[PDB]
């Protein structure tokens, strides 16, 4: 439940992380801001896939793919973990 | 195209105008032999080794300096050029002293070398030669200057690479001497290379004399730790021990240069050592122990505290693999006490986005910019290679230097702004001068030390600095992929741990003392016994007894940098990874497999048994840590910038004040170079030149 | 210039000798060991120092082809005698 | 240039370059290149499928008469795609002459034993295997020649180390000779002579 | 020697000895470097 | 085709037929070579080490490289039956005098730095 | 005829390598970096395949350096990477690959010690 | 025959930094009309005269005249060393109130 970290790795130039990359520059600060003390850290993929991590008490973590997402679609899933609801 | 043709031995090479005979014989893999021509270094044209035949031409003409014209045939083995090397060679050989089996450049001289490939086998020379007296200029580098031939490389080194004019020639004609003319110390950070650079012995290494031969060495590739540049090193051993450090080429980091802390702190590794585990005894002595029991009571402590009492702290010269296996292991007990003696405001965006604790421009990127603004630094000693960067680029490209700060001296001149504060705020305002100078300027570049940083109002500093660098994004638009914002790092471990989620500076631990403590090398003195509560477990792993090690109960000794393969991560971002020189003494371990074998006798097992396990797991958390040479990143000025507005915390009216401030305070900085007996002289002689 | 150890060992011209703690001063047990008597920075010591005539000297050891390489000493600084790098020979200028 | 350089011989090299071309004239199916060295040296490179035959031409042959088999051996070059070289050394006692001929061939690859051409290459061969592990096909006896019972690896292999990955010693709980892993109280030193400076222009490569 | 006798040094041994082997006299090889590494020593007070 | 030629085999089949007969030659000489060579194991002993020795190029699936370890084979059983090895060249198969080197992350941790 | 293998080439049951020594083993393939002691560039022409660094330990008699790893000073030269690499694969060891490092083109003048305006005008000769 | 002469420096009580060496406020205006002479941003053109000039105040060169003359036009003491060290009309030791040269140059021989 007690969520500690959240990671999103999204490739720099690859076309499956673009939406990715529009919510990193449209939506991220809002998201930084309503979350002041939750370590969301962005790190860059190689040229493979991108992928979200969020871990959990006692070091349980898991990752869900943002392959082909959209800004809506990558929102969605980040306050689906940020919420207690999957 | 602008290209023009030449041919070398009658075969076509397209070349550039004004590339001289050399660049264009050596197009084609025809090396001209030299002596006094160093690509780094200024054309001389006083050695005359390089003089080579142009067909249908007289005169050989000296290849350094001879810039090739349109349809010249170079003929580089010639009977004229072979003749002309030979002359040269007799001429240099002529007064050379018969000193090949004490001197230290005995494999390794390129008089030998060009004299066995080019000059002839006997001699003809029938008189008494030369001898020079020797001269005293530190402690680091020995000269006997008999074996000098006066190609002049040391001086063109000093004047232009080093910023230091004290080297020359005195007298003229065959008693024309190199050196000081008075009893002076060459003290530069950079002040080792010249021994690189002297193709003879007449320049060399002090500590290194007469311990190796270059053919018993073997040579080991590996990264230098003890600064944030992250220099390309060889790290040359026989028989299991470290013998030298030399530079190894690295055209993007440190050229072909190391600093003196690089070259010379080596023998530190041989001085207060971590060998075997200890533990406290009944009388509260440490005392020696083997592993099993060390990491059982290490481990039975960890069982009993969970969450909050649980911290960590990690020092200066700690690899990515143990900071990500020290991670685990304290998630495992559920805590984030995860921190780095290096403070770094986390304020706003903090550590979240890379850009925002990251060198932007690269260190090869300062030879564009066409200004810079240094904030709250020393850079001569805090990143000695980026000062040479910096230098080079004020000498060649003729970049304009602004301090904000202490007047100290870098070796070249800049324009000094003060040391307030205040006028960071005024520079953003457009109030002051400066501001419309970086306004003008095509590629501005604003660096701001992590130093800086250190003191109370570090966050309000950084924030001021964004908003400069925010209003010349704003004002002048966007030039492309210029990255005007920088940081400038001096711990070789903080990018790494920042990139590992590591929580910059110490005070969460001083917000909530924990019970249990893991000092992962941590000398730094931040946290004592004092600051934190009575019977803490406080467990400290390391290489070298320094200031951490006494105040612990449980030491377990770890490797060194040159004793693993570690992964290090640029003060630009870059992940590089050392090699395996020698092992660790005694008992010392790996430290990724010390925390891994305390998790597994915790029984908290990490999942991972091998080194490419582990970095497997670094490149789950960071997948950077894995790219080995790879330094390109994202650009998220704008939302840290954003996020950085939302607090407005007040600056200090205090003088910004580097904690280096002259070349005393360079030498020593960390464990080892406290531990190095050679730093201790070359204080001793800064302090006293006597 | 044999010294003596604290345990009672002779110490070699290296320097060389094992702790009280060793264990390997045992294969000494029974037996002896080696040390040389003669200390070569000892002897070269007692040699007095040449007075020469010249600015520069030449040294090549003694005897010809028999000593080693022939090198040339600079006696300039009054505050220092010159020394061979060979042989250890030291040479001066007639000075007060 | 007389005293102390190795005098040249152009009628010598005349009659090889002659010869060479001959050889290569009579059998083009397998004759991929033929040199002369400077010191009047013949060299044929051949196909591996053309050992039997052009050995059995240079035996029977009435111009060529090499009766004899000098030596057979192997050279191991890691960085080629075939690992391994096969030289023939003949001598043509009616012509007072010597001839060499290479082929090549990999770890895979069998090369047909010349057993019947010539006798003398039955043990040579058996070498070869023991030392490089060159396969060859149709070989009367094909064994171990000069290796221990039961070695492991081929020797003369540029990978294999120096010293080996075992070593003997008696053991007096079993009383008899056993093999352990290497074990060395002095390791060797490895020296690095080579010279940062080109010694031989002549033999300079393009550099790509 | 008697007609033409070695040249005489200070450091050239007076008294000639056989084959010592087998004999307390013997001759044991040993290491004569000195020690590489220094190990750190802890202190010898109390830390709490 | 690649243009690889094979040694004997042209496929999978021919090779496990070859192996099988390898086998077979092994098991029948093992009694054998337990009486002349005066061995103090059990042939059910050797037998078990030739089926592990087999075993250990169980991975291959190359017909060039089971035919030379074939050959190999067929080599080392010569050299067996005609009494060219000796005990010691037997025996050398049972590592008898090592002492067995532990597999655990914890073992090579106490006892050194090799992984 | 042929049988058209199409598998990949995989020569370690054949080389007599003790396991340990294929599967614990890491290479290096590398362009050696010039001694930088002396300008001479020959021995930056060719790639080398080398083995990672075990353990030496002192000898209790003579002090000597004693080793337990036969490859410490195996080394293999190789004209392109794609060779060593291939040669790497083959015998089933794990690689790690740098790309070769070259000096940049230089832009030399002599006439620039001497500039009438600019900064690289030197003070002495 | 040989130089003689010695091309390093050794403090002595009557040569050393601290020896009191200055200009006199007329030979200062005559090393302001000297380095008028030179183009403005090329001021090392002007070691030789104003040295040559110390050497003609005080009859010969100290080492502390080369430091004055280095800091007066604003350049590094070695080169002014260099300079000093280089052309044989530098006194860096006293002479005579009347220095005596004979040519034994081939013509005058
Ligand atoms: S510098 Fe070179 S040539 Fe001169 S003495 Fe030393 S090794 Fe010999
Ligand atoms: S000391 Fe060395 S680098 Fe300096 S001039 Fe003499 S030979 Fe050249
Ligand atoms: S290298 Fe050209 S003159 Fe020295
Ligand atoms: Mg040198
Ligand atoms: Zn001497």
């Amino acid at each position: 439940l007690g969520l500690r970290e959240i990671r999103i790795h999204l490739c720099q130039r690859s076309p499956g992380s673009q939406g990715v990359r529009d919510f990193i520059e449209k939506r991220y600060v809002e998201l930084k801001k309503a979350n002041p003390d939750l370590p969301i850290l962005i790190r860059e993929c190689s040229d493979v896939q991108p992928k979200l991590w969020a871990r959990y008490a006692f070091g349980q973590e898991k990752n869900v793919s943002l392959n082909n997402f959209s800004a809506d679609q990558v929102t969605r899933t980040l306050e689906n973990v940020l919420s207690g609801k999957a | 195209s602008n290209l023009i043709e030449v041919f070398v031995d009658g075969q076509s090479v397209m070349v550039e105008p004004g590339t001289t005979v050399l660049q264009a014989c050596e197009k084609v893999g025809m090396q001209i032999p030299r002596f006094c021509y160093h690509e780094r270094l200024s054309v001389a044209g006083n050695c005359r080794m390089c003089l080579v035949e142009i067909e249908k031409a007289p005169k050989v003409v000296a290849a350094c300096a001879m810039p090739v014209m349109k349809g010249w045939n170079i003929l580089t083995n010639s009977e004229k050029s072979k003749k002309a090397r030979e002359g040269v060679m007799e001429f240099l050989l002529a007064n050379h002293p018969l000193d090949c089996p004490i001197c230290d450049q005995g494999g390794e001289c390129d008089l030998q070398d060009q004299s066995m490939m080019f000059g002839s086998d006997r001699s003809r020379f029938l008189e008494g030669k030369r001898a020079v007296e020797d001269k005293n200029i530190g402690p680091l580098v020995k000269t006997i200057m008999t074996r000098c031939i006066q190609c002049t490389r040391c001086i063109r080194f000093a004047s232009e690479i080093a910023g230091v004019d004290d080297l020359g020639t005195t007298g003229r004609g065959n008693d024309m001497q190199v050196g000081t003319y008075i009893e002076k110390m060459f003290m530069s950070e950079l002040s080792g290379n010249i021994i690189d650079i002297c193709p003879v012995g007449a320049l060399t290494s002090k500590p290194y004399a007469f311990t190796a031969r270059p053919w018993e060495t073997r040579k080991t590739e590996s990264i230098d730790v003890m600064d944030a540049v992250g220099s390309n090193i060889v790290v040359s051993t026989r028989t299991g021990e470290v013998m030298r450090i030399l530079p190894r080429m690295h055209e993007d980091i440190n050229e072909e240069w190391i600093s003196d802390k690089t070259r010379f702190a080596y023998d530190g590794l041989k001085r207060q050592r971590l060998t075997q585990p200890m533990i406290r005894n009944e009388k509260g002595l440490l005392t020696y122990t083997t592993w099993e029991d060390a990491l059982s009571r290490v481990a039975g402590m960890l069982q009993s505290f969970q969450g909050n009492d649980v911290a960590a702290i990690a020092g200066g010269l700690v690899d990515a693999e143990a900071l990500v296996a020290l991670k685990d292991l304290l998630n495992r007990v559920d805590s984030d006490s995860l921190c780095t003696e290096e403070v770094f405001p986390t304020a706003g965006a903090g550590t979240d986005l890379r850009s925002n604790y990251l060198l932007n421009t690269t260190i090869a990127g300062v030879e564009e910019a066409d200004v810079i603004l240094l904030v709250g630094t020393n850079p001569r000693f805090e990143a000695p290679l980026f000062n040479a960067r910096i230098r080079k680029s004020w000498l060649h490209n003729d970049l304009k230097v602004a301090l904000i700060g202490s007047p100290v001296d870098l070796t070249y001149r800049y324009d000094h702004l003060g040391d307030s504060p205040k006028i960071l705020q005024d520079i953003a305002s457009g109030n002051h001068p400066f501001s419309q100078i970086l306004k003008e300027a095509k590629k501005p570049m604003v660096v701001l030390g992590s130093s800086a940083l250190q003191r109370s109002d570090g966050t309000a500093i950084l924030a001021a600095v964004s908003n400069i660098a925010q209003n010349i994004r704003l004002s002048s638009g966007v030039t492309g992929d210029w990255k005007v914002m920088n940081i400038l790092h001096r711990i070789a471990s903080q990018v790494a741990a920042l990139d590992l989620g590591y929580k910059p500076g110490v005070e969460a631990i001083r917000k909530n003392p924990p019970k249990v403590l893991f000092l992962l090398g941590a000398d730094g003195g931040c946290i004592t016994r004092q600051d934190l509560p009575k019977d803490c477990f406080i467990i400290y792993q390391g290489h070298h007894g320094d200031v951490g090690a006494p105040m612990a109960d449980v030491i377990l000794p770890g490797a060194a940098y040159t004793e693993k393969s570690a992964t290090y991560v640029n003060t630009e971002g870059r992940a590089q990874q050392t090699k395996v020189a020698v092992t660790p003494p005694g008992l010392a371990r790996e430290d990724w497999k010390i925390i891994r074998a305390l998790s597994e006798i915790a029984g908290m097992t990490l999942p991972y048994d091998t080194l490419d396990q582990v970095r497997s797991r670094l490149e789950e958390v960071s997948p950077n840590l894995v790219r080995y040479d790879d330094v390109e990143g994202a650009n998220y000025f704008q939302q840290a910038n954003e996020l950085s507005k939302l607090v407005n915390q007040q600056l200090l009216a205090d003088p910004l004040v580097p904690p280096q401030l002259t070349i005393k305070d360079f030498y020593m900085t960390d464990s080892i170079s406290r531990a190095s007996q050679t730093m201790a002289k070359c204080v001793k002689a800064v302090t006293e030149g006597i | 210039g044999v010294r003596t150890s604290p345990t009672g060992e002779k110490v070699t011209h290296t320097g060389q000798a094992y702790d009280d703690g060793d264990y390997r001063r045992v294969r000494f047990s029974d037996r002896q060991k080696e040390v040389n008597e003669n200390f070569a920075i000892d002897l070269i010591a007692e040699q007095p120092v040449s007075e020469v005539g010249s600015r520069v000297i030449s040294c090549d050891g003694g005897g010809g082809a028999l000593g080693h390489p022939r090198v040339y000493i600079n006696l300039d600084k009054e505050t220092k005698t010159g020394t061979c790098g060979y042989c250890g020979l030291q040479f001066r200028q007639p000075h007060h | 240039t007389r005293p102390t350089i190795r005098p040249r011989n152009d009628v010598v090299h005349k009659q090889l370059s002659a010869f060479g071309q001959y050889v290569a004239e009579i059998l083009p199916k397998y004759v991929q290149q033929v040199q002369v060295s400077c010191f009047n040296e013949l060299e044929i490179f051949i196909h591996p499928d053309g050992v039997i035959p052009v050995l059995t031409f240079l035996r029977d042959h009435t111009n060529a008469q090499f009766k004899s088999l000098a030596d057979l051996t192997a050279v191991d070059v890691p960085t080629r795609q075939n690992r391994f070289e096969i030289v023939y050394n003949l001598l043509s006692l009616r012509f007072n002459s010597r001839i060499r001929v290479k082929t090549y061939t990999d770890e895979l690859t069998p090369i047909e034993s010349s057993v019947t051409v010539y006798k003398a290459a039955n043990w040579y061969e058996r070498e070869i295997w023991d030392m490089f592990g060159v396969f060859f096909a149709n070989h009367p006896d094909l064994r171990r020649i000069l290796t221990d019972y039961g070695f492991e690896g081929h020797p003369f292999r540029k990978d294999f180390p120096l010293s080996g990955y075992v070593e003997l010693r008696y053991d007096d709980e079993v009383k008899r000779v056993v093999a352990e892993p290497v074990e060395l109280a002095q390791e060797f030193r490895k020296f690095d002579l080579n010279s940062p400076w080109e010694a031989f222009p002549a033999y300079r490569q393009p550099p790509e | 020697p008697t007609t033409k006798p070695p040249t005489a040094r200070k450091y050239i041994w007076t008294n000639h000895k056989f084959n010592v082997s087998g004999t307390p006299q013997q001759y044991v090889p040993y290491s004569t470097t000195r020690k590489k590494i220094q190990e750190w020593v802890p202190p010898s007070t109390p830390y709490k | 085709g690649t243009s690889v030629k094979p040694i004997f085999s042209r496929d999978m089949n021919e090779a496990k037929r070859r192996v099988r007969e390898l086998y077979r030659a092994w098991y029948r000489e093992v009694p054998n070579t337990v009486h002349l060579f005066q061995l103090d194991i059990s042939v059910k002993q050797g037998r078990d080490k030739v089926r592990e020795m087999f075993m250990k190029n169980a991975h291959v699936t190359d017909p060039r490289v089971v035919d030379l370890l074939v050959i190999k084979g067929k080599m080392e059983l010569e050299e067996t039956i005609n009494v060219w090895k000796q005990r010691t060249h037997i025996m050398r198969f049972f590592h008898e005098t090592e002492a067995p080197r532990p597999t655990d992350f914890l073992s090579k941790f106490y006892v050194g730095h090799d992984p | 005829q042929l049988i058209a293998v199409d598998e990949k080439l995989d020569i370690t049951t054949l080389t007599g390598v003790p396991e340990e020594h294929i599967k614990t083993r890491k290479v290096r393939i590398f362009v050696p970096a010039r001694n930088n002691m002396q300008s001479g560039v020959n021995n930056t022409k060719k790639w080398k395949m080398e083995f990672d660094t075990r353990e030496r330990w002192e000898n209790p008699l003579m002090g000597w350096s004693s080793t337990a790893d036969p490859l410490s000073n195996l080394v293999l030269t190789f004209s392109t990477k794609e060779d060593a690499v291939a040669f790497a694969e083959k015998n089933g060891w794990s690689f790690d690959v740098e790309e070769r490092k070259v000096p940049k083109p230089k832009s030399k003048s002599y006439g620039a010690n001497f500039s009438w305006n600019k900064r690289t005008r030197v003070s002495t000769k | 025959g040989a130089g003689g002469a010695l091309f390093v420096h050794r403090d002595t009580p009557e040569n050393n930094p601290d020896t009191p060496f200055d200009f006199t406020p007329e030979n200062y205006k005559r090393i302001e009309a000297i380095v008028k002479n030179y183009p403005e941003g090329h001021k090392a053109a002007a070691v030789l005269p104003v040295l040559d000039l110390a050497q003609r105040q005080n009859g010969w060169l100290p080492i502390s005249a080369m430091n004055k003359v280095a800091e007066i036009l604003q350049v590094p003491p070695m080169r002014v060393y260099e300079v000093a060290t280089f052309y044989t009309m530098y006194n860096r030791k006293p002479v005579g109130k009347y220095h005596i040269q004979v040519c034994t140059t081939t013509p005058c021989m």
